[PDB]
């Protein structure tokens, strides 16, 4: 989580008045299946 | 014509920051176009 | 264009905008038309 | 051009690119064709 | 010498999650010949 308050931390020269404020979430992604046999799926239709 | 900045986005026009001289462009979606053009082929219908 | 890289990966450069929400990409062709004093120069095709 | 203050001197403003990486130069007449909403708000050259 | 090291601190509207990283050096560079008569430079050709 990043967060940049609107303020003097985030004037630049885009914002010479610093009224911005930003946040931001990064994660990543996972599932290493380790056994695909034993994940056992079914499809069917609804009603 | 522009009187402020919100007139511009409540118009739909953007407005990119403007580095060096100047102060400010303002983008229209057709500029964007013309501006996201490799070939002659990908110019809009216009040019 | 999906993801940024195909921007990249195409040649076509993007710029950041800060009044509004977008990413505007520009083109070797949207370079010279927007480096333009008056109707001299831009391309040919223009 | 060859350095930056080439294009204030011209006239030109420069913008910087952020999402990509390098800088464009946009012109006057650029700046009209930059802003259109339609065939209508073309500057009368193109 | 500045580095603007990637993180919270390179976080604005161009980069919200904050990835790219950055240094610079910048200096200035000048001289002047003060005698060109004590300058001297002979030109040839190698083997």
């Amino acid at each position: 989580t990043y967060t940049k308050k609107p303020g003097i931390e985030t004037v630049s020269y885009a914002d010479p008045y610093g009224e911005m404020g930003l946040t931001s979430i990064k994660w990543y992604y996972g599932s290493l299946i380790l056994r695909p046999e034993w994940i056992a799926l079914f499809k069917t239709v609804a009603a | 014509a522009y009187s402020d900045v919100d007139a511009i986005l409540a118009d739909g026009k953007q407005a990119v920051a403007v580095k060096h001289g100047g102060g400010l462009v303002v983008v229209g979606e057709l500029g964007a176009q013309v501006l996201a053009a490799k070939d002659v082929s990908e110019l809009p219908d216009g040019v």
